[PDB]
């Protein structure tokens, strides 16, 4: 199974700022503006975090923005709390008609 | 092929015997469903070069599909229908809700199938094109990129004869508002309107009658449009059943008959009035006053029983011999002594009177006839063209067999002037009592004197 | 031989309902085409009980009942009379053999 | 609107040879016709159809070809041609004249008397 | 209120083709579109199908296709997947998801996630 | 997909009556109610107001009632609230939210915290 | 302005159980089966979390459970992550025709 | 007051004089909501005793809501048009998107207003109840309690008379799809009506007019329904505008004047063809011939001006002097010699002829009048009963003073018998033309012997 | 259709008096009648309407029962009676005959030649 | 005095056109009553102008254009001519004063 390349876990200590990503190819995340990034709990839902690349849905904070350059697509926050400890999804409209997901990211603070 | 008539002489009258009726009697409908996909804004950054036609093309389609959202002698015995009957029943059928949906989802890759609806009617259903894959398929993956920009402009012409279908639909229901007479091929090509009738509940020899016959059906059939919801844009075509095929039916054509009296305006003359189509449907006879509803090709007629007479097969009698004690032989009669033709399907009947040049004349060896009183009838394979009064008219040219029998004047039957010219239908039973007590009337008079 | 099937074995003596089923395949019948049913007793000719599985010709009693369903026809008739020995048929208009004539069933009185 | 017809008989296969309807319709144009047989043992099975001008000729899947149909509009009668023959044909064999239905269809009505018409040997 | 809840799950036999059915209350139904994604144990999120409003344009993972089959209902306004031939790589939680305003059909407008539900664990075993 | 902004709100004179202006799109407007609340640093959530479908019954807190006024709009999809007698308390975050789903008109059918934006600051000073 | 009693903070470690509460009378958070409980994070929106007393809507764990006994609503919770450190509201509505919310009840974990 | 008539003998007939118009030639229109909360389901666990009414009450209310939700002698001379017209033209207006949304929003405190449509129609709003405040500040807070439970039953009445209006609303409207004649007080109340008319534009005469007569223009008055969404019901109300109020006219009663011929079948007769209610509108006069369009009470008439002919003003000149050359004078000719008698507002006119007995009494004196032959007259107070042919009859009863004055057998102008007894509308001048053209040709006739 | 009127003079205000319209309409019943009156300096009102029968009387606010109308239908004429009098009633007086609107309306058409009412001393 | 309201002060040479306004209250007017406006010339008798504000007498001129709207009528005479020296009025039905002359305004030729 064809996924996103991320980071396996990604360290930053509260109050910070993680500038995390995922990469594809043309026919992928890069272009196509459907970047879309989500944030997950364990053994809870998925929730809405950044879709249209960088612009914000209901219910998230305003520290979140979403960018993307080339064929890599970013997440970018700003003065981390210890409720952000968890793990994120970039999600993207494959050229073959598919959606595609990422390999998960893990964030956590000290 | 046999193509014959017979030209009575005793009542001016031509009698086209021979042809295969092929008459409708029912209405079969059928629903036909464009798919297409309610496409948002094209979400395009500038405005390129290559990609422009597109742009417009995806506009003029929403333009289409938001203004047609937006969209939701014998006449006077003649009946009147309602041709639209059985088609706004079924599209009004559609406008149930949870019943369109059910021909959207038993029809999803088969391309013809049968539904049954909630009042049992499970004629057959079809889909005519398949925007679904090509718009999902081949050009959102090309539009929605970021900054758009196509591959190249050459992939477009295809969508193009995806397109230009529906602009047709549109600017033919905007103006007709519903109905379409004739169907346009837009709505329904050739070879599938071939695939409609294989599919039709009706027998191989009218399939056979249809596939040779295309144009004709196409011409008579009907078009009314149904819903619009749910993005499964669909109409109904009523295309007509045929009942009875392949009987002999005769077009009757009538002639003046009226003497060339030296006095004028003193001339009196029962005309006949039948004018029209005759043929025998089950053991009565259909009468068809309306040569316009009826259409003629290779010797077969098409013609709608709507506007029709089940009149009993005893109209053969009165057209040999006019005076017989079983039918009513409705004749006009009047004063006027009007020089016209009439052109049958092999020859021409002259019935003009008085001073009217009356010439046939061919192109081969100039003038060949020349009429001078009573009615006369010429072969069509015997002149090419007439000129009677001061017009000039040519007579059809297809080979077959045609004689003139020797009639009488049956305008000296009768007295010389009793008969009324105030009146528009009559017959011979009421004329006959009319001019019976018109002599009691006058005898009656001369007695009291 | 025929696309329709009809059990030839069916009998009952005088005085109850019988009912005669023939069915056929899609292209016959289920699309749309009607079935008719006659007679044929030895000697006299055949000729048609009834037609179009409703309507019933001028002389004939009121026992044959027609009816239609799908792929299916069905004739009952109540209150068996004793001259009703014959062979009954039924007939569609199946896209590849033309006119289908049924194999007919021999009903006999007890 | 009975019928009357003739041309059985017990022939050798092979050879064609001609089968005649005298219908004594005495308006014999607008009615379908239709020409079936029977068979002992196994049942009826239709034959042949013509209808008016007698341009829309239509056979059964047993005999394409093999019998050729003919009709006469004048004299009120009817021919069909035995062109090719085989050891099923032997059957008592009906001219039967139907009538026209709502939508199209015959519904093989009043029949004719039969004649048998036998191949064996 | 928005809210989507599960059905089924637990411990499936290998093969053993399964149903399962989701439900949802208290907002419109016909609308919107719903879809069904998947996340195993020591594994991220991947996507296996997407309905729109009816039955219409299936859509399917390209790894999943013919395997897995989706149907919804507007009558009882729950979802119907149907999974076969039955993998060990399948023990995963499946969750119900929602996407899509409008009356669209391509799957470039939908790609939303504005809700999800619980869930539901499946396992294989033996 | 549900999405919300607001605009307005910064340093206010006291008195100085304001409007106050949310956005919203994504999703349907004119089916569905909105309202807003308040919370001021070191103090928490006190209802503020509601507004059905259309203009119709504007519901408004006991301790609010007549200072403060609320209107919508179904042609640019836009909440307006305006206060009035702007006293020292009111310096505050207000927030837009959502709720109800069918055509309701009853306060107790309107009690559903569906969504939430991210509200203004308003704060008043000399 | 009157509002709904609640404890100022509760302390819990986490993987326990708390069983937070929110107090008023019968003409309020009493009855009514409007108990609403609401999270929220500092300079964050709120989120729905409990309704109609023991729903629960999207995006909230299951180990979440709203009840109510009297006049007293509660929450119960099961089994603390790190991102519950929060600050919770109960909303009723009450008998005059208006919604009432309550003092606001921080929690954390060490 | 002054109520009279004069009975021409001449030509046998009464012209009811004195009475004061009122008619009506216009329209007003006007919308009536009434608001309405889409109510859910209770939300109640246990059935309880007290708390029930409530349960069937709302529900009755909801099949209500839902069920009008799925709602949506010279008359041939005379003419037929679309009485409603401009309500349902209000209506389809309130069809239309985002309309009903500014009578809903201006219309939010203030009972009465006026807001203006997209076509400039600016005539009036009107809020007739207020299920809002009640439904929202005293149904529910009570009904949605735990195990729900009401305070007291005795509370439920006043909202009972909150609901049963409704109620009256739905089997007046399930039975009569949308157009109720007269409007019944459950759309309208009486104080409500009259406040009503102090609205729309009329002077205060008519206001007067309007007030003393509720419950005529009550009958007069049309209802329209209009849409049912965004919970803001509504319906039309079409009260007449009232052109012309108080000028003098009259109901034309006329009689049978036949001869007593000793020889039955014989007697030919020409009798007055002029039923009905004859006034002067502008210069000219409304004629209505239909009795039972017009409405009498208190010397007031009320009567509907679309099927009425507007007539020039020379008509009293006929009605006094029958024979003069400026009116056609329509009169009906035939030999039947039926003994019909008639009564006034001040009388009765007896035209028995032949074998019937005829008598007019009293319940003070007997029997005290007897009607031997020609038409006769009786002053309503000198009388109480009529007995003719087998029947009886009662006169009038108000006081009013009547004359009659002596007349002459017109029938005895002309010639005994040469009128013929086989038209249905003919007057003097075409009879007269009959009598001299058959006169012409008996003398011809004579002559030519 | 055209008006005479009199009874115009110079009258000590105070006691009542009588005004007399004679208006020659030959049909003098369908028409609604209203009198005004035109004074010097100010602007024209209206004083008194009637029509028909004479049962829907109105009067102008200025006069409540000051002014008494009445007419007579088969003699064609109308009165009005000063039945209370003050300084501001010199005017002179219109006998005016209006004809009806569509809605109900006097448009106060072909007038009278007007009759000078002096009250000063 | 007059409900009716309208400058006595309009004045022009002959040639132009003059335009003539008079208001009224909510109730005179605005609640759907008509204007007509009269001519005053000293000696012969008043005489109609305009009625209900559209329609025109028999003998007129063109030069008179009445219009209406909310509670202000208006007339507008386009090329004046010299015997237009009268005085010129308004009358609506307020529901108070009944039928309310307007004080006219006089307009003279220069």
């Amino acid at each position: 199974q064809s996924a996103l390349t991320q980071p396996a876990s990604v360290s930053g200590s509260p109050g910070q700022s993680i500038t995390l990503s995922c990469t594809g190819t043309s026919s992928d995340i890069g272009d196509y503006d459907y970047v879309s990034w989500y944030q997950k709990y364990p053994d809870t839902a998925p929730k809405l975090v950044i879709y249209d690349v960088s612009e914000r849905p209901s219910g998230v904070s305003t520290r979140f923005s979403g960018s993307k350059s080339g064929n890599t697509a970013s997440l970018t926050i700003s003065g981390l709390q210890p409720e952000d400890e968890a793990d994120y999804y970039c999600n993207s409209y494959s050229s073959t008609n598919t959606l595609k997901f990422g390999g998960g990211t893990k964030l956590t603070v000290l | 092929q046999n193509i014959t008539e017979e030209f009575y002489q005793s009542t001016c009258s031509a009698v086209s015997k021979g042809y295969l009726s092929a008459l409708r009697t029912g209405w079969y409908t059928s629903v036909i469903t464009i798919e297409l996909s309610n496409i948002k804004e094209n979400k395009c950054n500038g405005t390129d070069a290559k990609v422009k036609l597109i742009k417009q093309e995806l506009d003029k389609y929403k333009n289409a599909v938001t203004e047609l959202q937006l969209l939701m002698f014998l006449g006077f015995l003649l009946g009147v229908g309602s041709a639209i009957a059985s088609g706004v029943a079924v599209c009004k059928v559609l406008h149930l809700e949870g019943e369109v949906n059910k021909i959207k989802s038993a029809l999803l890759s088969t391309n013809k199938a049968v539904v049954s609806l909630s009042n049992g009617v499970s004629v057959l259903t079809f889909k005519v094109l398949d925007l679904k894959n090509y718009i999902d398929k081949q050009l959102l993956p090309i539009l929605n990129k970021q900054s758009c920009s196509i591959s190249n402009i050459e992939t477009v012409i295809e969508f193009q004869q995806k397109n230009n279908r529906l602009l047709e639909i549109t600017r033919e229901f905007s103006v007709n508002a519903g109905v379409t007479t004739p169907v346009s091929t837009y709505m329904l090509t050739n070879s599938e309107l071939l695939s409609l009738i294989n599919d039709m509940p009706i027998t191989n020899d009218q399939k056979k009658l249809m596939s040779n016959n295309v144009q004709i059906v196409r011409q008579q059939s009907y078009s009314i449009m149904c819903i619009i919801k749910e993005e499964v844009l669909a109409y109904v075509v009523q295309l007509p059943l045929y009942g009875v095929i392949d009987t002999p039916c005769w077009k009757l054509h009538t002639s003046p008959l009226c003497t060339t009296n030296t006095k004028e305006g003193s001339n009196i003359c029962l005309t006949r009035t039948d004018r029209g189509w005759y043929c025998d449907n089950a053991g009565s006879v259909s009468f068809f006053p309306q040569a316009e509803t009826c259409k003629v090709q290779s010797n077969r007629v098409f013609c709608d029983t709507m506007n029709s007479l089940t009149l009993p097969s005893e109209v053969n009698l009165c057209n040999v011999d006019i005076f017989n004690p079983k039918y009513d032989c409705k004749i006009m009669t009047s004063k006027t002594d009007v020089s016209s033709s009439v052109i049958t399907s092999l020859g021409a009947i002259v019935s003009c009177y008085g001073k009217t040049k009356c010439t046939a004349s061919n192109k081969n060896r100039g003038i060949i006839k020349t009429f001078s009183n009573g009615c006369d009838y010429v072969s069509n394979k015997g002149v090419d063209t007439v000129s009677v009064g001061n017009t000039l008219y040519y007579v059809n040219k297809q080979e077959g067999k045609s004689l003139y029998v020797k009639g009488e004047p049956i305008i000296n039957f009768y007295d010389p002037l009793v008969f009324p010219s105030d009146e528009f239908d009559a017959s011979i039973s009421q004329v006959n009592e009319k001019i019976n007590q018109s002599l009691a009337f006058i005898r009656k008079s001369d007695e009291l004197l | 031989q025929s696309v329709l099937t009809q059990p030839p074995s069916v009998s009952g003596a005088p005085g109850q309902r019988v009912t005669i089923s023939c069915t056929g395949s899609s292209s016959n019948i289920g699309a749309g085409f009607d079935v008719h049913w006659y007679q044929h007793l030895p000697g006299k000719a055949p000729k048609v009980i009834i037609y179009e599985n409703s309507h019933r010709p001028s002389g004939v009693p009121d026992r044959f009942f027609g009816s239609k369903s799908g792929t299916s026809a069905s004739l009952s008739i109540s209150g068996l009379q004793p001259e009703d020995e014959a062979d009954y048929y039924c007939q569609s208009y199946d896209r590849g053999l033309d006119w289908v004539f049924g194999g007919g069933t021999k009903l006999t009185v007890l | 609107v009975q019928l009357v017809e003739s041309g059985g008989g017990l022939v050798k296969p092979g050879e064609s040879l001609r089968l005649s309807c005298a219908v004594s319709g005495s308006m014999f144009s607008s009615y379908v016709m239709h020409w079936v047989r029977q068979a002992p043992g196994k049942g009826l099975d239709w034959v042949s159809s013509i209808t008016g001008g007698g341009n829309y000729i239509s056979y059964a899947d047993s005999v394409k070809g093999r019998f050729i149909i003919s009709r006469d509009n004048g004299r009120n009668s009817l021919s069909l041609q035995m062109s090719s023959l085989r050891v099923d044909d032997t059957a008592v064999y009906y001219c039967v004249r139907g009538l026209s239905g709502v939508m199209g269809v015959t519904w093989f009505d009043s029949w004719g008397q039969g004649t048998l018409v036998t191949v064996s040997s | 209120q928005v809210q989507l809840v599960e059905s089924g799950g637990g411990v499936v036999q290998p093969g053993t083709s399964l149903t399962l059915s989701c439900a949802a209350s208290g907002f419109t139904f016909r609308t919107y579109a719903f879809h069904w994604v998947r996340q195993a144990p020591g594994k991220g999120l991947e996507w296996l199908a997407l309905v729109t409003y009816d039955g219409t344009t299936q859509y399917y993972a390209d790894s999943v296709k013919g395997r897995l089959t989706i149907y919804r209902d507007n009558s009882k306004n729950t979802l119907f997947l149907h999974l076969n031939s039955l993998r060990r790589d399948d023990t995963a939680i499946y969750f119900c998801a929602r996407g899509g305003e409008g009356s669209f059909s391509w799957l470039g407008y939908l790609q939303y996630m504005d809700v999800w539900g619980q869930g539901t664990t499946v396992t294989v075993s033996s």
